[PDB]
């Protein structure tokens, strides 16, 4: 069943988006052999799956009950005036059609409930919630969690949206012992519109099922290795644009912030939960704004070369080190003054030399709170540097940051210092 | 067309969810209503661009392209069909405007811009978008809203990347430089996936539709200055990084505080020799980059 080669058809069609480095033939064959729910046909849900439509998803499947009306035009542009009544799910799949027709279309012509979430989610491979409903959105958390199926969420209110990646990889309910992403209830324990807004956030969703399907992110990594870091998803991000009608894009407009992963005490994925399927379909848990503050936004793990700088003219980073990890004789053609250098092939060979004294690898500290920021050329090998410092109980418990500067030298001197000698 | 004073019926229905947002409200509705943005590029910048600018109600929406729908363009140019390839982008495009709200008027440019009609086609218009992708054009379109006293808002494609941001809004005067004005293009400087250009696109219409909303391109009061909270004089310059095997992390969106309008620039600072008739006959060249 599974589609192997490409048709002349299909390489006219997607030729374009085969060449972006990173998809070729081996990530469009992704696209094409995956299967996407999309929960939600309106503001959210219409974005997403036209770009989803398009990139050629092989199977997309499109869940909503309720009908078009001409009040919600504005901001679900893939409707059209004429199919005013039309059911939601009907009107999207005449639109997409069009986009492409190409990928199967499933439509479920009725609403997500706790009796039918888990028959519903189950054969789909990514699961995207684009209902703006907390109460949806509490319940498709807890059936992904159970079924193990990782979930793109999205949110809009009147000024802001927000984008989440969740429970992928998915990890069982229950497991504790090893770093898990989180679910909805870790992120956020339960307490008009304008059409860019939602908009965006819908765009975003499918952006993200993207990358997840090609680069296959839902995946496990290898038995004994832990997903990388620099792949956002045991810490994911939760992307906030917030929409201020008197304030052109300004420096948090598109604010991203790093959340923790699996909580050990969460209701649903956390040890000794009571959650079950059956109890859902029971009624059990009882699913009673639309966004609320977060409950687990982890500490910073990097920073701009210009917040760096902005920090470092105005003596704010005080008792903090600056590991420059370039090669010694990269070193050599200038620094940020204050930087010690440690080259990073000694540093990974010395890391291999503690699997028996303690911490050798770095320089003389001061207190437990120092401050630890790390540069590299390009920003490429710094958050494996950051990494393995962690992993070594160098951060004391979470007490003591260490960071690097995001791009290394090379946004040094993009930013900060132009007439910077950077090899 | 630009001297509506009131809401018919219709209008209230199919407006009422976004005029109750805080700052919009009728007066908001009827800036949209009374506004015209000019929309240059029916592509992957141009058709998300349109869709929402089309949705919420902006009363006049033109459209430039001389080009025609293509297969292989469809994965990023959604609004697009595929029963419409070999139609004109922008006849195929305003097709699905219509469909969505087919109160504004939409005037198409069946033709591509050109150093040679630039300022005909750009002078009617209150918000010009650039939505070309093509950096030659990019420098061409900020000369001429320099020259014609217009507000900006460019995107672009860059690599694995898109970019925004908002110029010359509000607008000043070539040459004036003894008061804070915003930059212009030059100010500033010297395979594409969907959903990157489709984000800079909804984010193009989102800052018309401020601008427009509030009233961002018209000037301070007398011998006050821009807010620097509105971020015009000093504009953001977004730019969004997508990596296929890296979810979203905390710097995909960089937002790059610019300077303002340099005294010193080729087309807006002092001592400009940049005119429209020169740009008509060739002076300066808009070489392809
Ligand atoms: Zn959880
Ligand atoms: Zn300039």
């Amino acid at each position: 069943s599974t589609q192997k080669s490409l048709s002349k058809e299909e390489i006219e069609r997607y030729s374009r988006q085969m060449i972006v480095p990173g998809m070729g033939k081996e990530g469009q064959l992704r696209l094409m052999n995956a299967k996407v729910l999309i929960i939600g046909a309106g503001g959210l849900g219409c974005p997403a799956a036209q770009y989803l439509a398009g990139a050629g998803v092989g199977t997309i499947g499109i869940v909503d009950g309720d009908s078009v009306e001409t009040s919600n035009l504005h901001r679900q542009v893939a409707h059209a005036t004429k199919r005013v009544g039309m059911l939601k799910v009907d009107s999207l799949i005449t639109h997409l059609i069009e986009i492409n027709p190409l990928p199967v279309y499933v439509p479920y012509r009725f609403d997500l409930t706790p009796q039918n979430a888990a028959q519903i989610i189950k054969p789909w491979d990514v699961i995207l919630d684009c209902t703006d409903n907390p109460a949806t959105r509490y319940l498709i958390s807890d059936v992904c969690v159970l079924l193990g199926k990782p979930l793109v969420s999205a949110a809009s209110v009147q000024k802001s949206g927000q984008l989440i990646v969740l429970n992928c990889p998915p990890t069982p309910q229950g497991v504790v012992n090893k770093k898990a992403a989180p679910c909805y209830r870790c992120c956020f324990k339960k307490p008009g519109i304008m059409g860019p807004v939602v908009g965006m956030m819908g765009v975003a969703q499918a952006g993200e099922a993207i990358k997840i399907l090609v680069s296959q992110l839902h995946m496990p990594p290898k038995e004994g290795e832990e997903v990388s870091p620099e792949k956002n998803l045991v810490q994911p991000t939760l992307l906030i644009y917030t929409y201020d009608l008197n304030s052109a894009i300004g420096p948090y407009s598109f604010r991203a912030l790093k959340m923790g992963g699996r909580k050990k005490d969460c209701f649903a994925c956390g040890e000794n939960s009571t959650l079950t399927l059956d109890g859902i379909k029971s009624g059990n848990p009882n699913y009673v704004g639309n966004m609320t503050q977060s409950t687990n936004l982890a500490p910073e793990d990097r920073i701009t070369a210009t917040a760096y700088n902005e920090k470092r003219r105005n003596g704010e980073l005080g008792e903090h080190i600056l590991l420059d990890t370039r090669e010694k004789e990269h070193f050599s053609f200038g620094s940020i003054p204050g930087a010690v250098n440690v080259p990073f092939s000694k540093f990974l060979v010395k890391a291999s030399s503690i699997k028996r004294p303690a911490e050798l690898l770095p320089m003389q500290p001061a207190s437990d709170e120092a401050p630890i920021v790390v540069v590299c050329r390009r920003g490429q090998d710094s958050q494996e540097v950051v990494e393995k410092l962690k992993e070594l109980g160098l951060d004391n418990g979470g007490k003591r940051k260490i960071m690097d500067i995001v791009g290394g030298m090379k946004a040094w001197r993009d930013e900060v210092d132009p007439d910077f000698p950077f090899i | 067309g630009s001297t509506q004073k009131s809401l018919s019926k219709e209008e209230i229905e199919r407006y009422s969810r976004q005029m109750i947002v805080p700052g919009m409200g009728k007066e908001g509705q009827l800036r949209l209503m009374n506004a015209k943005v000019l929309i240059i590029g029916a592509g992957g910048l141009g058709c998300p661009a349109a869709q929402y600018l089309a949705g919420a109600g902006v009363g006049t929406i033109g459209i430039v392209d001389g080009d025609s729908v293509e297969t292989s363009n469809l994965h990023r140019q959604v609004a697009h069909a595929t029963k419409r390839v070999g139609m004109l982008k922008v006849d195929s495009l305003i097709t699905h405007l219509i469909e969505i709200n087919p109160l504004p008027v939409y005037v198409p440019y069946r033709f591509d811009l050109t150093p040679q009609n630039a300022a005909q086609i750009i002078k009617p218009w209150d918000v010009i978008l650039d939505c070309t992708d093509n950096p030659a054009t990019r420098y061409l379109i900020s000369d001429v809203c320099v020259l014609l006293g217009k507000p900006l808002v460019s995107a672009a494609s860059v690599q694995k990347s898109g970019q925004l941001i908002v110029l010359n809004c509000p607008p000043t005067p070539q040459g004036v430089v003894n008061k804070k004005a915003a930059p212009c293009y030059r100010c500033c400087f010297k395979g594409i996936m969907g959903p990157v250009v489709g984000m800079m696109g909804v984010a193009q219409a989102g800052e018309a539709i401020k601008i427009l909303v509030s009233q961002l391109h018209m000037p301070p009061k007398e011998g006050e200055e821009v807010s620097p909270e509105k971020n015009l004089v000093q504009p953001t310059l977004l730019i969004y990084t997508y990596d296929l095997n890296s979810a979203i992390g905390p710097y995909s969106f960089r937002a790059l505080k610019m300077g303002g309008r340099k005294k010193d620039c080729f087309a807006c600072g002092e001592n400009s020799t940049l005119t429209l008739d020169g740009i008509k006959s060739g002076n300066p060249n808009y070489v392809q980059f």
